[PDB]
């Protein structure tokens, strides 16, 4: 997944 | 900052620390005497902003209040995109030897551009540093960024890093500067979790797309 460095996108 | 080193003291004099109750949650970048750029996901109702710092724990350093900020009107539309805001300091700071604004790049990023990212976010060892960290990263092409960050790549973003050297931004670095060829090119925005994976660049706010919005806001 992706995360702001916060919202994460699971992918 | 993953796999960087202590910055040379005051070599990044535009670096701003965003702290709440004296705890850092983001950085920003001084772009004019009264104006700090940061990531829109760092938005708060008010800010204490550390300028001229090297350690968070120094002649010329200042702690200033900022009571006003504005997120880009399309932040998070689509998700993660347009990740910038402007913070207006409650007083202008007279440029000094250790507090200085940086210009935004007039060119947009292209693969191979050489950059430096700095911040007080997580280290490779999982700890939070006291001293500002710096590391070198290089821009990769839009096609690399799009493929790696499918399905959410948007032209308000660009990618830098991703080497086998595992140099990257990480949590707590958001809003801080990516300086490419000596100009402010990006803000730390997001990346894959974990940070510092082999081959995996971080994602930065593509400031060359926002210079008109930034300066219209400054001048309003």
């Amino acid at each position: 997944g992706f995360c702001q460095r916060p919202i994460c996108f699971p992918n | 900052i993953i796999n960087g080193e202590d910055c040379s003291p005051h070599s990044q004099p535009w670096q701003a620390a965003l702290v709440m109750e004296n705890e850092l949650f983001c950085s920003g970048v001084l772009v004019h005497p009264q104006w700090v750029l940061s990531a829109a996901h760092c938005f708060q109702n008010s800010y204490t902003i550390g300028l001229g710092l090297h350690s968070l724990e120094e002649p010329g350093s200042q702690m200033v209040e900022a009571s006003l900020s504005v997120r880009h009107p399309e932040y998070n539309r689509p998700l993660l995109a347009n990740d910038l805001m402007l913070i207006k300091l409650d007083e202008s700071v007279s440029e000094s030897d250790t507090i200085r604004s940086i210009s935004i790049a007039s060119q947009c990023p292209t693969a191979g551009n050489s950059c430096l990212v700095s911040g007080w976010g997580l280290l490779a060892n999982g700890r939070m540093p006291t001293v500002l960290q710096c590391v070198n990263v290089s821009v990769v092409s839009e096609e690399v960024c799009s493929k790696l960050y499918d399905p959410l790549y948007h032209p308000s973003m660009f990618c830098a890093g991703g080497g086998q050297d595992q140099k990257d931004s990480c949590n707590g670095d958001s809003g801080g500067p990516l300086i490419c060829n000596g100009y402010l090119q990006g803000l730390v925005s997001f990346g894959k979790a974990p940070c510092g994976q082999v081959g995996v660049p971080g994602v930065y706010t593509n400031l060359c797309k926002f210079t008109e919005w930034i300066e219209k806001t400054v001048q309003a």
